[PDB]
Parts: structure tokens; C-alpha cells; sequence
């Protein structure tokens, strides 16, 4: 699953002289249960 | 854009060629803008006296 | 009487930067009227 705390916004800052500064900000987190459930598998060379 | 250089002799015949004529293009100049500001700052305390 | 100049009031803020500080100003004077009205009661030790 995919855990928000901030959803995307976006919102300006102090503006100084004609910098006109903008940015958009997202806390998220990633959950996995049962660790032992999913599975990977990197790759290897032979030879 | 201006003129070729023009001269009082202008008299033709009575029906012949074009001899492909003369023009002239014209011509391009630029100039760049400037960039002027002014600041100030005031305190917001000067307003409850008169 | 609570002389009151500036109520609270807050500048430009949100250029996008370091920004979500608030303040809470405020401008305020004491005024009393006919001196010889009212009366201060300090306390005594010796003399």
C-alpha cells in the first residue's frame, strides 16, 4: 500500500525582488506486511 | 528600406523588355530592453497616531 | 482606556521558501485621565 501524510500542493514562498519561487512538496511512505511474502530476485552473470 | 539610387533618365521606348527590373530588401535593427526597479519600506506602526 | 494604534495584522508571507511563521503584533498605550483622581498605595518600611 502507500501511506500520504501531505498531499501534493503547491504554494509560494516569501517572494524577494522578481524571483517569483514556487515548489510543491509529498510525505509519503511505502508498507509491506509479511516481509517474508513478496519475493526478489536479482540478477547474475555467467560464464 | 529605401531606394536604389534614383535617377532622372527614365524614358523608354514605346513597348520592349523588362531587363528584370531592380529592388532592394530591407533591413533589420534591434534593440534590447533595460530593467529599472525601485524599493521601499515602511514600518506598519506609523498609522494608529495621525 | 486601552489606547489601540495597530490591531494584529500579518505582512506578505508565501514566496515559496522558509515560510509558515506567524506573528501576533500588536500596538497598544495606557492614558489616565485627571491625575489627581485616582491613587497609588506603596508599602513602608522604616521612614
Amino acid at each position: 500500500t502507500q501511506m500520504v501524510l501531505r498531499a501534493p500542493k503547491r504554494t509560494e514562498l516569501a517572494k524577494d525582488g522578481s524571483y517569483e519561487k514556487w515548489m510543491i512538496e509529498m510525505e509519503v511512505g511505502l508498507r509491506h506486511r509479511n516481509p517474508y511474502a513478496s519475493g526478489v530476485l536479482f540478477t547474475a552473470a555467467g560464464k | 528600406d529605401a531606394l536604389a539610387s534614383v535617377d532622372g533618365n527614365n524614358a523608354h521606348v514605346e513597348g520592349s523588355r523588362a531587363e528584370d527590373g531592380e529592388m532592394k530588401p530591407t533591413v533589420i535593427k534591434s534593440n534590447v530592453t533595460q530593467i529599472l526597479r525601485k524599493v521601499v519600506r515602511v514600518s506598519d506602526t506609523a498609522n494608529t497616531t495621525a
